[PDB]
RNA sequence: UGAGUAGUGAGAAA
RNA sequence: GCGAUGAUCGGCAGUCUGACAAGU
């Protein structure tokens, strides 16, 4: 019913943000709504993360429209300041994207989180 | 023990009577099943007693929802009332078990049946379609399904005309057509009246103004001080054309043309006035529509510019989907957004992008965010 | 120009009104009749009571009514309705003036070149005069150029490539050419073009021409006799 | 491969309404009901015919589970010109628009979909194509939309649901004609991920037999897709 | 149109990588005697043989044979109706069980065939990757199931 | 007479 | 008193021919 949906819980958000920090270290993270849009256009995004406290929320609702069209999992986190923190950027992030790479060193947990996100959807 | 059958079709409600009752123990036998497929055999089983077509599309959509939700419509209640005898209990065959309780509540004297035996007859009725009404006017069921279906589908989707943005796209594709077209006819008015007295084509370069003065000043000979005031009221005397036309009309080489020729010019000029008048009306409607659909975009850049961007993308949904860079190059052929100048254009394009997002994914968009967003551009503007 | 422009607006009205009721274009093909229906009935619900007799015959008007209830188009606001009606008001209006200009033009030809109107007609006579730019300019041209006046592209393409040249030009659409058949069309074009020159030089260069078209009349008679014997 | 300006030779496929475009590579194509546009960005082939410029659309096996099926060589396809078809799981016009191409103007496609957002584009596509009737409704309760549909010659189910068998039987029980067509797309992962694919397919075939659908054919869809088989059957009411 | 049936995706040369525990096994009519005759219980002679949970399956055709047998083989009939034994419906007219069994294994490579008929066993042997179960001596024996 | 109508993506200022 | 709600980078081109034609 709410526009931000599904919204990850306190437990689930941690593992998602865990993958986010690991991805940032390995240059496998795309930060910001504009970048996430580009990845969805290219079909190189494993899944998309959004912040449910975006002010206003609407300016990132185009990712959900893109996502299930391309059959890409997505999920919302309560906080953007927290999301920006894990991203490694000194500013809040309302949306980010995990780039697809089957040769990545952190593949396994990416699929683990992705499986849960699919279940939540 | 089935004596009456209820069938629901897009045109209306049909009620049938079971003339002959097929074998129940022998229901699974091939011949009785073949009888269902064969029209000739099927006719001997059942017969039409009544058909009540819906008054209009509204009733069909209302009843389809009621039929969908297992409810009895007023139209449905009527046709059963007229057909089913009061009666121990009359037996009715219905496709839906969910309707059965509703029918029983309205009519305690009818017992509904939806067993396989009923399903076989329902299957046959739907099978033969238009053939079984014996020529009674039910149109063609396939086309009625199309019209009913999309209304029913759009209903459960809550599709709203408010969200419709195709009207804007038509307005822009039309407005420029009028603007070019008004120019085309207006030029010709200048030529026709140009012979009778060319100089006004020079005096009032504005074509839209020119047609009115030709409509008022048909004959250059007619020159009075009161008429000078009347044409002076037209436009303003700041340009001084009101005095020039009176003087220059007295002294000119324009050869008088025939009354039929003059009749054409004023009527032909009257056409140019009408389209420009409508063009102004249509332009106002565009502005009103853009504020309604995309208040953020319209406020941020403007009603005309925002509409052009939407048409370029092909739909407001498309524009919101596009990335910021894509939006910037969308209007980079007509300079919609337009070194330091280039920075503003890229910056403005990004703001327009999120503004589209707010409008598109908002059931009732507001202009509160567009105002501050435009204000944010203004602070960025003054900085450079 | 008006013919071109009324078409484009008609297309827009068909598309825009097609949104509220797409089935109309297939049923009624006339653009003017298409606009009038919008004026008589604005919304499909209004179709049930409205009468389209004066615009449409019996069989056509009932099909649009049946389409209206089973239609696909979506409902539109009165604000949308008002402006599309304004277009429909424009569409019908252009046709009214377009007919007026046709009558105004024909009267102009029957006074400035009565003989040609008798022989070639009003419309084709106009295009001939317009192509040369003036009546005198056409009058000074030989009959051969008048025969192939409107076929320059085909003429010079044939001349450069050592291939057959055209034989009808703009005169092809004249009634007498249409009556002819087979190769007789080319012969009548030559005969008609020559007689057109004879009549044309009368209209342009006669100081005290009687506005009767008489020289056109026997000139027409001679070609008809040529057509009869040639066809026979 | 198949670049924009390349010239190809179009020839019919064994199944009516399906055509083959030849070249260095071969493209299996369908005639465009609404020429001049692509629905999901697919390549389009234009041919001049006396001259009218007829158009054709490429038909990607990696996008439509049906398409990979014909690439694999299904023996019988009930989908044919001038036939009524009931499409379940019409997420969008990616595959429906092509099924609309095969049936042609005479037939129609009853497109059923549940989730609202994909349905919107299905409505939008339905506008260009007169012969589709999209029905935004949950297939699990065919009672709701029995109003909109008569008989249908063939029922196609692309629904990815564990109880997909039940939906087919209920829909087939209502609108499928006797001796009608049944074509099902099965994904074992959605049905039962615990067991291997082959066990699942046997189970699905079994449920169809319980519902009076006689299976006629099944085909695995590799190399285009994993763990997918299309089962073709006939509805034998008696 | 020519037909070249596609070999099942469950097969790598001669090993079926799809048949795995718990196993699904089709019961042949003759199997019941040599089970009863040898005092070997159906469910658990399978578990002892395969060391797994086994799901016996009786089709209509094999079932249809059983009642046709008559009073002499009532014990076989009753064991066939043990609720642990699930039932498989058939949609082919013929009641010949051997043909029905051969078709089902041809269709899907997920069944073990429990039979002692030499003719049927040879036909199954020709079909690759079909584990063939039989009863001999004192208990059940499985030949083409290396996971054992 | 003959004769064709897919920008990049975390720096910047000091 | 900065930034992922995005820093930085006119030409082609020239206005056809001219005394025969149709019948016994
Ligand atoms: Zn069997």
């Amino acid at each position: 019913n709410p526009k931000a949906f599904p919204l990850a819980d306190a437990a689930l958000t941690q593992q998602i943000l865990d993958v986010v920090q690991q991805a940032a270290n390995l240059r496998q993270l795309k930060k910001g709504a504009n970048e996430a849009t580009k990845t969805l256009n290219r079909g190189i995004s494993e899944f998309i993360i959004m912040a449910a406290d975006c002010e206003p929320i609407e300016i990132l609702l185009h990712l959900p429209l893109l996502c299930e069209d391309k059959n890409v999992p997505y999920v919302f986190v309560p906080s953007r300041v927290a999301l920006g923190r894990a991203c490694g950027v000194s500013r809040p992030v309302i949306a980010a994207s995990i780039t697809t790479n089957d040769a990545s060193a952190i593949k396994t947990q990416i699929y683990a989180v992705k499986d849960k996100i699919e279940t939540l959807l | 023990p089935i004596e009456y059958l209820l069938f629901e079709e897009p045109t209306g409600y049909a009620v049938f009577k079971v003339k002959l009752q097929q074998d129940d123990i022998g229901s699974r036998l091939k011949e009785v099943q073949e009888q269902i497929n064969d029209f000739g055999a099927f006719t001997k089983l059942i017969e039409l007693v009544s058909f009540a077509p819906f008054k209009g599309a509204a009733e069909a959509l209302e009843n389809a929802n009621d039929i969908s939700e297992g409810l009895v419509s007023e139209s449905l209640k009527a046709i059963l009332d007229l057909n089913l005898p009061k009666a121990k209990n009359i037996t009715l065959a219905i496709s839906d078990k969910n309707l059965g309780p509703s029918i029983k509540e309205e009519f305690p004297y009818v017992d509904c049946i939806s067993n396989e035996l009923a399903q076989d007859l329902i299957r046959g009725v739907r099978l033969h379609g238009e053939k079984l009404f014996k020529g009674l006017q039910s149109g063609d069921l396939e086309r009625a399904q199309l019209g009913l279906g999309h209304a029913y589908s759009r209903a459960k989707v809550k599709f709203s005309v408010q969200k419709n943005d195709n009207h804007i796209i038509q307005a822009i594709a039309l407005l420029d057509q009028l603007d070019k077209d008004i120019n085309t006819f207006a030029m010709r008015v200048k030529e026709w009246y140009g012979w009778h007295f060319p100089e006004l084509a020079k005096l009032v370069p504005d074509n839209y103004t020119f047609a009115k003065l030709v409509l008022f000043i048909k004959d250059k000979a007619s020159l009075n001080d009161d008429s000078l005031h009347d044409l002076a009221a037209l436009l303003n005397e700041d340009s001084g054309i009101a005095q020039r036309v009176i003087d220059n009309a007295r002294i000119s080489m324009g050869q008088d043309i025939s009354e039929t020729d003059m009749e054409n010019v004023c009527v032909f000029a009257q056409r140019v006035a009408s389209l420009a008048d409508y063009r102004r009306q249509l332009y106002d409607y565009l502005c009103e529509k853009m504020h309604t659909v995309a208040p953020n975009l319209s406020e941020l850049i403007g009603e005309v510019i925002g509409a052009r961007l939407i048409s370029h993308a092909g739909s407001l949904t498309n524009l919101s989907k596009q990335a910021a860079s894509t939006v910037q190059i969308l209007g980079a052929e007509k300079a919609l957004f337009r070194k330091n100048k280039g920075r503003i254009s890229r910056y403005l394009a990004n703001k327009c992008s999120m503004a589209s997002r707010i409008d598109n994914y908002s059931e009732e968009p507001s202009n509160v965010f567009g105002s501050v967003l435009k204000k944010q551009v203004e602070q960025r503007l003054e900085f450079y | 120009d008006l013919d071109k422009e009324l078409n484009t607006y008609a297309m827009r009205c068909k598309e825009w009104y097609g949104w509220h009721f797409p089935e109309l274009a297939k049923i009624v093909t006339d653009s003017v009749a298409y606009a009038r229906i919008i004026l008589t009935m604005g919304i499909r619900s209004k179709a049930s009571e409205t009468d389209l007799s004066e615009i449409l015959p019996e069989e056509i008007e009932e099909r649009v009514k049946t389409a209206a209830e089973v239609s696909m188009g979506t409902e539109i606001t009165q604000t949308d309705l008002d402006n599309i009606n304004a277009l429909a008001e424009q569409i019908v209006e252009f046709a009214a003036y377009r007919e007026q200009l046709s009558n105004y033009l024909s009267a102009r030809m029957k006074a400035i070149a009565p003989n040609l109107t008798q022989l070639v007609g009003e419309l084709v006579g106009a295009r001939l005069i317009a192509h040369s730019g003036s009546l005198i300019s056409l009058a000074k041209s030989p009959a051969s150029t008048i025969q192939i006046l409107g076929a320059e592209k085909a003429l010079f393409r044939a001349l450069k490539t050592k291939h057959d040249t055209p034989k009808y030009g703009l005169l092809y659409h004249a009634s007498l050419v249409g009556q002819a058949t087979g190769k007789n069309k080319g012969k009548i074009a030559r005969v008609l073009a020559a007689k057109a020159a004879v009549s044309l030089r009368y209209d342009a260069l006669a100081e005290d021409r009687d506005d009767s078209g008489d020289i056109g009349l026997e000139s027409r008679a001679k070609v008809e006799n040529r057509l009869s014997q040639l066809e026979g | 491969g198949a670049r924009g300006g390349a010239k190809v030779v179009i020839e019919p496929h064994r199944h009516a309404g399906v055509y083959i475009a030849r070249g260095k590579e071969d493209l299996l194509v369908t005639k465009n009901m609404a020429p001049g546009e692509s629905v999901y960005g697919e390549k389009r082939i234009s041919v001049e015919e006396p001259p009218t410029k007829v158009e054709y659309r490429v038909w990607n096996p990696f996008r439509s589970k049906l398409a990979a099926g014909i690439m694999g060589g299904l023996d019988e396809l009930f989908i044919a010109p001038g036939k009524k078809v009931l499409y379940l799981g019409a997420a969008s016009g990616t595959s429906v628009s092509h099924v609309s191409d095969v049936v042609g103007p005479e037939g129609v496609v009853y497109a059923v979909e549940f989730s609202h957002r994909p349905g919107r584009e299905l409505i939008s596509m339905a506008k260009k194509r007169p012969n589709i009737i999209p029905i935004i409704e949950d297939a699990r309760h065919p009672q709701k939309y029995r109003m909109l549909i008569g008989m249908v010659d063939c029922v196609f189910a692309d629904v990815a649901q564990p109880d997909q068998a039940r939906i087919i039987a209920l829909n087939s029980h209502m609108f499928l004609k006797d001796q009608g067509g049944v074509v099902i797309s099965i994904k074992a992962n959605c049905i039962d991920s615990t067991v291997d694919a082959e066990t699942v397919f046997a189970r699905e075939v079994q449920k169809l037999r319980e519902e009076r659908i006689k299976p006629l054919e099944q085909l695995t869809l590799e190399p285009y897709e994993r763990d997918h088989c299309i089962v073709v059957g006939r509805y034998m009411r008696s | 149109t020519r037909n070249i049936p596609q070999v099942s995706s469950a097969l790598f040369f001669q090993y079926n990588q799809a048949i795995k525990p718990p196993y699904q096994v089709l019961i042949d009519t003759n199997f019941i005697n040599f089970s009863i005759q040898k005092k070997v219980d159906i469910v658990r002679g399978m578990m002892d043989c395969l060391l797994a949970k086994c799901n016996p399956l009786i089709t209509d055709c094999v079932m249809a044979e059983l009642e046709k047998l008559g009073p002499k083989y009532r014990i076989a009939l009753k064991l066939a109706r043990d609720p642990r034994i699930k039932r498989l419906s058939c949609s082919h007219k013929g009641t010949y069980a051997d043909d029905c069994l051969v078709h089902r294994v041809l269709q899907h490579k997920c069944y073990i065939v429990a039979t002692n008929d030499a003719g049927l066993k040879q036909r199954i042997r020709k079909i690759p990757g079909i584990p063939l179960m039989s009863v001999g001596g004192h208990a059940y024996v499985i030949e083409k199931l290396p996971d054992v």
